[PDB]
């Protein structure tokens, strides 16, 4: 149609997806051969130095998405913000539930939820206790998930 | 041999059905059956004795010798095999003749190779197009390193230097987690978690065959022992919701659960071929255990939440085991027998997935029965247990679109499948 961008494979696509950053047409034609003066990339398509347009999700990811490195050439300050009392602030400023803290689980990418947990040999009030294993969440006590190696959870769950 | 490949050898010398190894009944009068499946000392010590030190037992101590132990009447001899230089009378370090071992691991995106001592860490290959490397495997004789990329849905091979990157599979491998390389038969064993199947291909991807898919729910680890013709893999969530670390012949003929106790999330599997043991890490329960090839003498190497919070992959070499942990995002290092504190061999910002030790000893040479004119097979010659197939040790399997003929060596076109 008039508002549908034709593609090399024969499929059609709305002209919005043309240079939007993602190849909505499965032949990549909507993003292929774009970035020129006539081929104005969309706002969602973060253009790099050599007309290298990448999705806005790739604005400042750790991955060097484009060879020019404009995704990594400049990056703004993060959003520190804050978290609730129940939430735990991980080093990457991610709010994390207390039960997810110290559970031998990389629940928040940086892993600070589990950083320096051996200092205490007991368990949290909201976390059940698997002596041989860990301080699993109290929800696991009777959830059918024998998280405790000893099977301390799922005991007396009538 | 008198005892069959799919049978457990009693001390008396009688073969026992493989599922009976830890069935729960002492089928072996010698009590060899059910010999300490559960995971729960000294010499000069005189138990209730003034000076009568306990005789204990020669070469019966977990960790007495890094390798085969020669039992002496009042002492022990820590014998070391070929290519292994004895050290301190208790450790079997490698022979300097072979080059230094290399710990090939994935930081989370790129594939890194470093010296076993950890002095330097160069990048063997960087995954492109936003891809990430997950599993690693190598063929030392050909100096090739194989790694899978789940994001790119491709499997790549490269030279040890970091050149001549080749693409072996990119058709249907959407999420290949781990790999195992049969150096003896030049076969690659692949674990595909997208459709929960285990496929075996040549080093060039010439022939593809799916081997084990009866009840795979979430395969996570794989390991092959070409010398004995075995195949070990782990599933952390089967179809029946039952994790099943399983031993099977290389062709997946006699499937048999290996560990049936305290198996939370069996993630990684590695084989100590010298001591004939299976080392598997559990991400859920937080423990790296060790049982024999028959799953008999279960030993807990490292346990505890803090020490090993969330292991994914483990590789063994000499008296050291290298296991990667997701929670700590580090390639930790531990003793083969028992370690009270993991050693941080390397740490990465991303979660490491693969780990292997690149060394000649890791892949001992052995005869390949398929060398005899492709084992007489019209198509893929797959090795099996040495005892299997009248002792020939190999089976004929047909690629996709072909069916084994009555002779079991030829391949006719397929007829009917739903
Ligand atoms: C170790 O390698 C050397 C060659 O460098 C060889 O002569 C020797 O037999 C090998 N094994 C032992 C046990 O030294
Ligand atoms: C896989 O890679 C080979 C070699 O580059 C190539 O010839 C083939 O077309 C590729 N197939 C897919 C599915 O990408």
């Amino acid at each position: 149609g008039l508002f549908s961008f034709p593609c090399k494979n024969g499929r059609c696509v709305p002209n919005y997806y043309l240079c939007d950053g993602v190849d909505d047409c499965h032949d990549n034609s909507d993003e292929q051969l774009c970035g020129t003066l006539n081929n104005t990339c969309s706002s969602s398509a973060f253009t790099c130095g050599h007309g290298e347009c990448i999705p806005a999700h790739w604005r400042c990811d750790k991955r060097n998405d484009c060879v020019d490195g404009s995704d990594e050439h400049n990056c703004p300050t993060h959003a520190p913000a804050s978290c609730l009392d129940t939430q735990y602030t991980c080093d990457n400023h991610q709010c994390i539930s207390k039960n997810w803290v110290c559970d031998t689980d990389n629940d928040c990418g940086d892993g600070s939820d589990e950083k320096n947990c051996n200092s205490t040999e007991t368990c949290q009030p909201s976390q059940f206790n698997c002596p041989n294993h860990r301080c699993i969440d109290l929800s696991f006590v009777c959830d059918g998930d024998k998280d405790c190696v000893d099977g301390s959870d799922e005991v007396g769950c009538v | 041999p008198t005892c069959g490949g799919y049978q457990f050898t009693c001390p008396s010398g009688r073969c026992i059905y493989q599922n009976w190894v830890c069935d729960g009944e002492d089928d072996c009068k010698d009590n060899g059956d059910e010999d300490g499946c559960e995971s729960g000392p000294g010499y000069i010590i005189n138990h209730n004795d003034s000076r009568t030190c306990v005789e204990f037992d020669d070469c019966q101590i977990w960790g007495i010798c890094d390798q085969k132990c020669e039992s002496r009447p009042g002492r022990h001899l820590c014998h070391c095999e070929e290519g292994y230089i004895l050290e301190r009378g208790q450790y079997c370090k490698a022979n300097d003749s072979f080059g230094e071992a290399s710990i090939i691991f994935s930081n989370g995106r790129d594939l890194l190779i470093g010296d076993i001592h950890g002095r330097s860490f160069r990048i063997l290959v960087e995954s492109q197009n936003r891809g990430v490397a997950v599993g690693v495997a190598f063929h030392y004789h050909l100096q090739r390193v194989f790694w899978t990329d789940t994001v790119q849905n491709k499997v790549f091979s490269v030279d040890i230097n970091g050149l001549n990157i080749q693409e072996v599979l990119n058709v249907s491998v959407e999420t290949p987690e781990n790999l195992a390389v049969d150096w003896v038969n030049n076969k690659i064993y692949l674990v595909e978690t997208k459709v929960n199947r285990i496929d075996m291909v040549n080093l060039d991807g010439s022939y593809r065959v799916t081997l084990i898919t009866e009840n795979l729910g979430h395969p996570r680890g794989i390991a092959v022992d070409p010398t004995v013709g075995y195949l070990f893999f782990s599933d952390w969530e089967s179809l029946s919701g039952e994790p099943k670390l399983e031993r099977a012949f290389m062709d997946g003929s006699n499937r048999k659960d290996l560990v049936k106790t305290k198996l939370g999330w069996p993630a990684g599997v590695t084989l100590d071929m010298i001591s004939k043991r299976v080392y598997w890490v559990d991400s859920r329960f937080d423990y790296i255990e060790t049982v024999t090839y028959d799953g008999i003498q279960r030993k807990t190497v490292v346990h505890g939440g803090s020490l090993i919070p969330h292991p994914f992959g483990v590789s063994l070499f000499e008296g050291q085991v290298f296991f990667t942990d997701w929670t700590k995002m580090a390639v930790l290092k531990a003793n083969k027998f028992t370690e009270t504190n993991p050693q941080v061999y390397y740490q990465a910002s991303l979660r490491p997935y693969g780990v292997t030790v690149y060394h000649s000893l890791r892949q001992p040479y052995a005869t390949n029965p398929c060398k005899d004119n492709n084992g007489g097979c019209e198509q893929v010659c797959v090795l099996s247990h040495r005892t299997d197939n009248d002792g020939l040790g190999f089976r004929c399997k047909c690629t996709f679109g072909f069916q084994l003929d009555t002779d079991e060596r030829h391949c006719i076109a397929v007829q009917n499948f739903l």
